[PDB]
């Protein structure tokens, strides 16, 4: 799941152009970075962060998790 | 460096301000997207810009990336606070396909 | 190191003392926090500052570790002690999401 690009994950316009502006590319890379880190973003505030939340606990992999080796 | 648009209207890249003559005591307060936006067509005088270029322009160097309706938006807004027209060809239009374009003559105070 | 703002201000930063032109008698105090927000603003005359530039300059030099919006408490602070209006700013502009801004004239004597 962690190899797929983010557009495949179904969130608001807001939240995509949000995450590009940290040029996170695919998934998996959004997950190695905290929600504190992630708030300190212009544009990308409270509601967008639940939003992107839910939708990753809907993934199940909530921010923040680490794995070996990547890639 | 000031600018004076159509001899009526002066404006400066720095500070974001907007002097009306007819109106001096009325300064008026433009928001930072579309006084940059005017300000790149100022720097242009009256040619064509394409959206692309002036809309990565504008928002590229500010760090972050947004959708073409932003634009869109901050011209009618930019077109809405000077009063222009709404759609007649005085100060800025915009040609469909190819761009933007203004009409306000340029005048560089220094 | 002292300053002049605006034509109208005398700033010193090794005194943090404020000196009006209409009111030499009077000094006003300002906290380390202000006069070291408007140090920064004048060490860049009119170059927009980040917010995360003013948070770093100001509170890692002297290891103090405080939330974000304590930077806009101090700009309020330092707004409320130079008297200049929010909805018209003449002397501290808030550019959204890149910073602040020092609009007014700043000249260095020494």
């Amino acid at each position: 799941i962690l190899l797929r690009p983010v557009d495949d994950l179904e969130l608001t316009v807001r939240s995509a152009n949000c995450l590009k502006a940290e040029a996170i590319h695919y998934i998996g890379d959004l997950v190695q970075r905290t929600e504190v880190e992630l708030l300190k973003t212009p544009n990308l505030g409270k509601k967008s962060l639940t939003e992107i939340k839910d939708v990753l606990a809907s993934r199940g992999l909530s921010l923040g998790m680490r794995l070996e080796n990547w890639p | 460096m000031k600018f004076i648009l159509a001899e009526k209207f002066t404006f400066d890249p720095l500070s974001n301000t907007l002097i009306d003559k007819e109106d001096s005591e009325e300064i008026i307060r433009l928001g930072s997207n579309e006084s940059r936006i005017l300000w790149l067509l100022a720097q242009r005088p009256n040619e064509v810009i394409s959206r692309n270029d002036l809309h990565d322009f504008v928002w590229r160097e500010q760090g972050f990336e947004v959708d073409d309706s932003s634009l869109t938006q901050a011209i009618s807004t930019l077109r809405k606070m000077l009063k222009d027209s709404t759609k007649s060809p005085q100060y800025v239009k915009t040609v469909p396909k190819r761009g933007y374009q203004l009409i306000a003559r340029v005048e560089t105070v220094e």
